[PDB]
């Protein structure tokens, strides 16, 4: 076995701009238990059968976790776009993997606003797709040059998320993993 | 390199900026509408003076984009209404004298009086005070001190402080420029950049002024009627050849006539569509009231209200030291969050309004994929409009005996739909010259060519004239009472009622035609009809987007304000009038015959 507990019920879970992308190799994993849990909102499969998974397996088992808004949980797809899924997490077209969405209203939220959840909003050029982007480097809207001053086209790029416990449902936030599954020329594949 | 991908960016910045700070003074501001604390009114102050603050940031920076090359119109739009001045156009001297004035106006009006002067036994604030004195007594002499307890009270003092309010808001205009600030309040309705579909701010005097040449022949009738029904409670009193005081047309201005139903009842012999009674026997709560409410706008094909509404609103009069205000109004706090504000009650007015407040909510969540600065109503007109269209449908007897409120067999002759008619015509067409000639009066005292001794003589004499009441006292020109009105203190637009009426029976029309209904407009039905739903639902999910007059055209075809299908309401109730009123003295000239 290899702990999927750790990375599907951990406590801290990052940003989408630093979406953590873990390596999971050389284990047995059971996606069964994941089927009956009764609480994932949004469990889509791109490119495999939730049947076909189990006898027939794949290694490179990279795994991505982020937090995203409940009403732009529908940009991570492959071949959709939009604003999170052009600057934040691009999926590549022939996405050979499943996302799992479910809601996290009573802990990842406080009164006030949580403001620990940030997001890329502004980038010169679109993502190609499995790129993360950490980086301070500000905005060019125009064409005049901006020092690390904000003006009216510096447009700082990382703008924080706000979850309230009251917001709506299409507001709440909303916490997602992504799992990848690849057989490229890596051998000692491990099913299930 | 272009300006348009330059405001593309600020306003997709401002979008995500505001939306947090708006949602933050919405939450303390329904805070303070529920649990009133000492704290609370500063902690609704603090939040909503940085959200004020932020908008000054927003448009100054807004101000250095040129718009004369902007082709797109849905960002043009928004930066229109983002680079509003205000009241950063005035100097700190003159700004001062907007939070000084705008909050005498509000204490000035939260004074409730009716001591009698060297009389002084007991008074209670408005709403347990004022409202019992012109709803219930029918006494002349107590109802005539009733009226000048207020406009010889409370009026008295506005006089130098209106006339201040009138002078500085109105040099606003020239440095935003506008004509006046009667054509401010016109840029609502004003529509710019569409060929064939442009809305001129001088258009809007013409339009109201065209289409109250068919509210007229429907109001002599209604006035020559009702003169006639008022004067056998005061025989001696009220001449039949003359207009009605002021101080006998339900409330304190006369601008609701609901209270004059039971006096001027047309046939009170069989009862009256009333299951007041019925819902205290079938044990009826504040859940099940909302509940009803709810199926009701998803039969029609609306979506239904979310789970974090009915846990999170609240519904009757809760604890005993929480002594908020409960007036019933609907709250749009953004992200998802919806909330309806008021005391629920097991009466017929509490139920209507619990259709009629839903229905703002469901306009709200129309407009939610919209960008904020567009998260809005077409006009001040369509948001308050849109929820009272659920207000007729609900209110008809078909809608009554479908859930089981009235009885299953109740008959609709010609007497049970007179008095269910003049019953809605007390509460619409009689509110229409009132509104109309009180903004007709604001409108010139904006426009300034009205003098400061010609303020009373003019504002009584298009009283006696348009909406037809004769003065129960004179009064001079120190007398500033029609400031004394709610709406007036406290800067409000009062357009927005009278194309409130003229809005809310054009879609009546257009969802009966799209529901197929086989009968008149009074006995119509919205609901199980989801071609009228879906007809709804595409002109509310637009929002400020898009321009009124072509909100109109997805619904009725018709680009302009159209008066025509308000009559057809009122057609089983205009020739039983026109019948009724063959003796009587129909349409009133200048009467000064009572009080010279
Ligand atoms: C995350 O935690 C929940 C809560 O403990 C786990 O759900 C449990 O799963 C086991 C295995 O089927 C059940 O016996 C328990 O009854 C479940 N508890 C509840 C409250 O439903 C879940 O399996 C955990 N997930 C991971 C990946 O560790
Ligand atoms: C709108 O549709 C509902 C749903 O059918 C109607 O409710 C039915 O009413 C009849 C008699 O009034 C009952 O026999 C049915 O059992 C009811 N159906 C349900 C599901 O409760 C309602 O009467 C319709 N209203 C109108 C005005 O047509
Ligand atoms: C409600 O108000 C009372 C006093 O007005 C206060 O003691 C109490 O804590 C308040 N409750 C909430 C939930 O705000
Ligand atoms: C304006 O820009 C928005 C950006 O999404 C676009 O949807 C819209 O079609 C544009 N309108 C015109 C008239 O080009
Ligand atoms: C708002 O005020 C600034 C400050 O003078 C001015 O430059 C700008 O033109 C004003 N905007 C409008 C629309 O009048
Ligand atoms: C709203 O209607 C949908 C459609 O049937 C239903 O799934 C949902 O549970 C309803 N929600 C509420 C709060 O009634
Ligand atoms: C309505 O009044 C007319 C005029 O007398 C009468 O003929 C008709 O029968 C009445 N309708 C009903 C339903 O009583």
């Amino acid at each position: 076995l290899c702990p999927f507990g750790e990375v599907f019920n951990a406590t801290r879970f990052a940003s989408v701009y630093a979406w953590n992308r873990k390596r999971i190799s050389n284990c047995v994993a059971d996606y069964s238990v994941l089927y009956n849990s009764a609480s994932f909102s949004t469990f889509k499969c791109y490119g495999v059968s939730p049947t076909k998974l189990n006898d027939l397996c794949f290694t490179n088992v990279y795994a991505d976790s982020f937090v995203i808004r409940g009403d732009e949980v529908r940009q991570i797809a492959p071949g959709q776009t939009g604003k999170i899924a052009d600057y934040n997490y691009k999926l590549p077209d022939d996405f050979t993997g499943c996302v799992i969405a479910w809601n996290s209203n009573n802990l990842d939220s406080k009164v006030g606003g949580n403001y620990n959840y940030l997001y890329r909003l502004f980038r010169k050029s679109n993502l190609k797709p499995f790129e993360r982007d950490i980086s301070t480097e500000i905005y060019q809207a125009g064409s005049t040059p901006c020092n690390g001053v904000e003006g009216f086209n510096c447009y700082f790029p990382l703008q924080s998320y706000g979850f309230q416990p009251t917001n709506g449902v299409g507001y709440q936030p909303y916490r997602v993993v992504v799992l990848s599954f690849e057989l490229l020329h890596a051998p000692a594949t491990v099913c299930g | 390199s272009t300006i348009e991908e330059q405001a593309k960016t600020f306003l997709d910045k401002f979008n995500h900026e505001a939306e947090d700070l708006f949602y933050q003074s919405s939450l303390a501001s329904w805070n303070y509408n529920t649990n009133i604390t000492e704290e609370n009114v500063q902690n609704m102050n603090n939040a909503g003076d940085k959200w004020s603050a932020f908008l000054k940031e927003q448009s100054t920076l807004a101000q250095m984009y040129p718009l004369q090359e902007i082709q797109n119109l849905t960002v043009k739009l928004q930066l229109q209404a983002l680079q509003q001045n205000g009241s950063s156009v005035l100097s700190e001297d003159k700004s001062k004298r907007l939070n000084t004035i705008l909050n005498t106006m509000s204490t000035i009006y939260s004074t409730g009086k009716v001591c009698n002067p060297d009389n002084p036994q007991e008074c209670l604030l408005l709403e347990p005070g004022l409202n019992e004195i012109m709803a219930n007594s029918l006494d002349y002499n107590e109802r005539l001190w009733a009226w000048e307890s207020w406009r010889s009270e409370v009026g008295k003092q506005l006089r130098p402080l209106y006339e201040e309010y009138v002078v500085l808001k109105n040099e606003m205009a020239r440095a935003n420029h506008y004509e006046d600030y009667g054509d401010y309040w016109r840029g609502d309705y004003e529509v710019n950049g569409v060929d064939g579909y442009d809305y001129s701010r001088g258009q809007l005097i013409e339009d109201v002024e065209h289409t109250f040449e068919e509210i007229k022949p429907l109001y002599e009738h209604l006035h020559a009627y009702v003169r006639a029904k008022l004067m056998n409670a005061y025989p001696s009193y009220i001449s039949p050849i003359g207009c009605l005081p002021a101080h006998l047309l339900g409330d304190m201005w006369g601008r609701f006539w609901t209270n004059l139903y039971s006096l001027t009842v047309p046939f009170g012999q069989k009862p009256n569509i009333d299951v007041t009674d019925a819902m205290v026997d079938q044990a009826w709560d504040a859940q099940r009231i909302f509940k009803e409410a709810e199926k009701f706008f998803v039969s029609v094909g609306l979506p239904n209200m979310t789970q974090g509404f009915w846990e999170n609103s609240m519904l009757t009069d809760p604890g005993n030291v929480q002594k908020a205000v409960c007036h019933p109004t609907a709250w749009d706090l953004g992200k998802g969050d919806f909330r309806i504000l008021m005391c629920t009650k097991v009466t017929m007015d509490d139920f209507l309004t619990a259709h009629h407040e839903m229905g703002h909510i469901q306009y709200d969540m129309a407009y939610a994929a919209q960008p904020f600065l567009l998260r809005n109503g077409a006009n001040e007109g369509f948001h308050e409009a849109v929820g009272e269209i659920m207000s007729l449908s609900a209110a008809t007897p078909k809608h009554l005996k479908s859930i089981g409120l009235l009885s299953p067999d109740f008959q609709e002759d010609n007497e049970t739909e007179i008095n269910f008619l003049l019953k809605q015509a007390l509460t619409i067409v009689g509110t229409l010259p009132f509104t109309y000639m009180l903004e007709k009066w604001r409108w010139m005292v904006f426009k300034g060519e009205i003098p400061k001794d010609q303020w009373m003589k003019k504002w009584w004499e298009m009283k006696r004239e348009i909406v037809g009441v004769v003065e129960p006292v004179p009064h001079d020109e120190t007398y500033c009472d029609p400031a004394s009105l709610f709406h007036v203190s406290n800067d409000y637009s009062f357009i927005r009622y009278y194309t409130r009426t003229l809005y809310q029976f054009q879609f009546q029309e257009a969802l009966c035609q799209a529901a197929k209904h086989e009968g008149p407009l009074h006995k119509c039905d919205i609901s199980n009809s989801t071609e009228a739903g879906q007809k709804l639902f595409n002109m509310l999910r637009l929002g400020k987007s898009e321009p009124w007059t072509l909100a109109l055209e997805n619904v009725v075809g018709a680009k302009n304000m159209n008066v025509r299908p308000l009559l057809n309401y009122f057609e089983p109730l205009f020739t039983w009038l026109k019948d009724q009123n063959k003796n009587s003295f129909v349409g009133w000239s200048t009467d000064w015959s009572p009080y010279a």
